[PDB]
């Protein structure tokens, strides 16, 4: 996360972190329930063996932080690096998460209500332990960042790659705030009356916080049914 | 003739227009209140709520 601020206690409880073998987080995830984490399909190709940590906010102090092995990985069959289209996956954990301080699931919204009510808000919230500068280092602290929804037309113009209807853009033209490397797979959530609903998955960007470029997110409304089926 | 486009049909969470009226509903882990508008958590860690 470039810009934004550290999540305060209890504020980003659906945040999960994908940790490789050398125990370093490389992607984020979103807690959807006790057994399932939402993440980006493209994260899967940055580790053959990885686990999921929850409850963390500072990777420099080690209570409540907890690691979970992944039992089953459900990658979208239509994902591909060529396009980054369909950039989504669900993980089943081998042992269930116990919800507690800093560990709770985000809500899956109903699709049409989310399109007409969540996606039409001004901003959503993205969070992660990813790099705090494009070339910087990952943050030991969980951070969050308010990101404006950006109009699909503008993002298309702004972009050097094809933005599909399974993607949306959020962020800033020039302001130095964005998600970044290491945030991929993590939550984009939209608050509606004190409740936070999953609206996006950090997916990709040309750099991080670049001028004239935005954050690109998997559009969760496009896959609410797919997640449902993946979780059953 | 009621709409979700005005104060979300007075719903706490999901709103749909049904037979010229609004019907509210809630995410899993919540039960719709008797008043038909509010969403009442059924456990202590309902989705989408910060653990404050
Ligand atoms: O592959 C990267 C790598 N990057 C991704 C990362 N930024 C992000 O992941 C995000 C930014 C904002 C959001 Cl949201 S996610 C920064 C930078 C990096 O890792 N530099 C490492 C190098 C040392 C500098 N970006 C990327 C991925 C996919 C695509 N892409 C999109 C559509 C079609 C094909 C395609 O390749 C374009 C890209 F520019
Ligand atoms: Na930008």
């Amino acid at each position: 996360i470039v810009g934004g601020q550290e999540c305060k206690d209890g504020e980003c409880p659906w945040q999960a972190l994908l940790i490789n073998e050398e125990n370093e987080g490389f992607c984020g995830g979103t807690i959807l329930s006790e057994f399932y984490i939402l993440t980006a399909a493209h994260c899967l190709y940055q580790a053959k063996r990885f686990k999921v940590r929850v409850g963390d906010r500072n990777t420099e102090q080690e209570g409540g932080e907890a690691v979970h092995e992944v039992e089953v990985v459900i990658k979208h069959n239509r994902f591909t690096k060529e396009t980054y289209d369909f950039d989504i996956a669900v993980l089943r954990l081998k042992t269930p998460i116990t919800f507690r301080m800093n560990v709770a699931p985000a809500c899956l919204p109903e699709r049409d209500w989310a399109e007409s009510t969540l996606m039409t808000q001004k901003t959503g919230i993205v969070s992660g332990f990813g790099r705090t500068h494009e070339k910087g280092e990952q943050s030991t602290r969980l951070k969050m960042l308010e990101v404006p929804y950006v109009d699909r037309n503008s993002c298309k113009l702004s972009s050097s790659f094809i933005i599909t209807q399974n993607m949306f853009c959020a962020g800033y033209d020039t302001k130095q705030e964005d998600a970044c490397q290491g945030d991929s797979g993590g939550p984009h959530v939209t608050r509606f009356k004190d409740t936070y609903f999953v609206t996006g998955i950090v997916s990709w960007g040309e750099g991080c916080a670049r001028k004239g470029k935005y954050g690109i997110y998997t559009k969760v409304t496009a896959f609410l049914k797919w997640i449902d089926r993946s979780m059953k | 003739r009621k709409l979700c486009s005005l104060d979300n049909g007075d719903c706490d969470q999901f709103c749909h227009e049904e037979q010229n009226s609004v019907v509210c509903s809630c995410a899993r882990g919540y039960t719709l209140a008797d008043n038909g508008k509010a969403c009442i958590p059924t456990g202590p860690y309902p989705c989408g709520k910060q653990t404050l």
